[PDB]
């Protein structure tokens, strides 16, 4: 029953960074995201998102 | 409105996008009216009503 | 994408960074030699930032001179500058990296793109809505 | 008749802005001698090389000639009245950007704090009364200072 129930425990992966404050929640229960290599004329952002309460922002 | 306003968005985010920025266009009056915390603010309610 | 499509760029952005530094001093001469640049000047001169020891300028003056008299575009500095909020806050002690313009005054804060444009906030969306292509246009020809 | 908006002498209390500081800008932060006012003011450090602890002569004027009109410019470098001070060692042309105060709490609005800015150089003035008198205004504020390392 310990194993099988085990057997949800984290799904297949991960990644959170916990850096960023987010204004909506005070923790820094936020994502970042490594995007836009070359693009056009937008410059090159890091973009950070925060899991809960769900608030996107960027580096610029 | 408030009540109404969470059936809309049920994703609690108030962000959108929408026509003309009231906020810029009443920031702008006092920033011509010249409209200062330390002044009066005289008004009519019923008139904004 | 309801954006401004226009987007001043590289070497105009580096400098434009680089003028907005507190470091920035001019001289009176040099100043005249800036006004003629200008593509429309008032024909007024304007006050020195600084008359003790000597009389100055600052870029941030000169820069505010570019700008159209009668409208502001606030605070999204949008530099990594000065602590993911929280920081600036300590205190306000809010100047310099984060920007600010009032009355075509830019009173402090190191410039980026999400201010210079295509990107919501920016200061060009305003001008557009504001001045109006036409005098937006005229004063990005002269900043430039 | 020369009007002064302020007057006072005041101490440094510190010349290093949180350590990091700037190169040719630097941020003093100093007391007035009454000690129940305090001052941070970003200055040219080259061109007026101040110490720590220092005693500094500070004066405020919105204007120039004796207390008329003169918030304009092509400030003609070809005045020769003798209206200004100028006899202070530095002076600076700015606007008051920022006020705070505390009205909430009625009447209150005591501690009442000043923010001023000549160029874009950031300045903080905090006091109960002695800005009870100005308030944030567009450029119009000569700030002059002497008495450097007296
Ligand atoms: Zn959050």
């Amino acid at each position: 029953k310990e194993a099988i129930r085990e057997h949800q425990m984290a799904k297949t992966g991960g990644t959170q960074t916990d850096l960023f404050t987010c204004g909506k929640c005070k923790k820094k229960n936020c994502t970042y995201t490594q995007v836009q290599t070359r693009s056009a004329d937008e410059p090159m952002t890091t973009f950070v998102v925060c899991n809960e309460c769900g608030n996107r922002w960027k580096f610029c | 409105d408030r009540e109404v306003l969470r059936v809309i968005f049920p994703t609690g985010d108030s962000k959108v996008v929408l026509p003309c920025n009231l906020l810029r266009m009443i920031w702008n009056a006092q920033k011509i009216f010249h409209i200062n915390p330390r002044l009066p603010s005289d008004l009519h309610p019923i008139k904004v009503v | 994408s309801n954006r401004p499509v226009m987007g001043i760029v590289q070497d105009t952005l580096t400098a434009v960074r680089k003028f907005t530094k507190r470091d920035v001093f001019l001289e009176r001469g040099e100043v005249m030699n800036l006004l003629m640049f200008l593509s429309t000047w008032d024909g007024k001169v304007p006050q020195p930032a600084i008359l003790k020891p000597r009389p100055l300028w600052t870029g941030k003056q000169i820069f505010s001179l570019i700008i159209p008299g009668h409208i502001n575009c606030i605070r999204t500095h949008s530099t990594h500058p000065d602590d993911e909020d929280s920081g600036p806050y300590k205190h306000i002690s809010p100047g310099d990296t984060k920007v600010v313009v009032e009355n075509g005054e830019l009173i402090m804060g190191i410039l980026c793109k999400k201010s210079l444009g295509t990107s919501a906030g920016s200061l060009v969306h305003i001008s557009y809505l504001e001045m109006g292509h036409d005098i937006t246009r005229l004063f990005y020809s002269n900043i430039q | 008749m020369a009007g002064i908006l302020f007057e006072d002498i005041f101490d440094v209390k510190d010349i290093d802005p949180e350590g990091k500081k700037f190169d040719r800008v630097s941020r003093l932060h100093c007391e007035s001698e009454s000690f129940k006012m305090d001052l941070i003011l970003d200055v040219n450090i080259q061109i007026y090389p101040v110490d720590l602890g220092d005693k500094f002569r500070l004066v405020i004027a919105s204007t120039l000639y004796e207390d008329g009109t003169l918030d304009d410019g092509e400030y003609n470098p070809t005045d020769d009245r003798p209206s200004r001070a100028d006899q202070f060692e530095y002076v600076m042309y700015g606007k008051v950007y920022r006020i705070e105060g505390d009205e909430t709490s009625t009447e209150a609005a005591t501690r009442l704090s000043a923010y001023v800015s000549y160029g874009g150089l950031l300045m903080r003035l905090q006091g109960d009364a002695n800005n009870l008198h100005g308030f944030e205004v567009d450029s119009r504020v000569y700030l002059l200072m002497k008495k450097l390392a007296f």
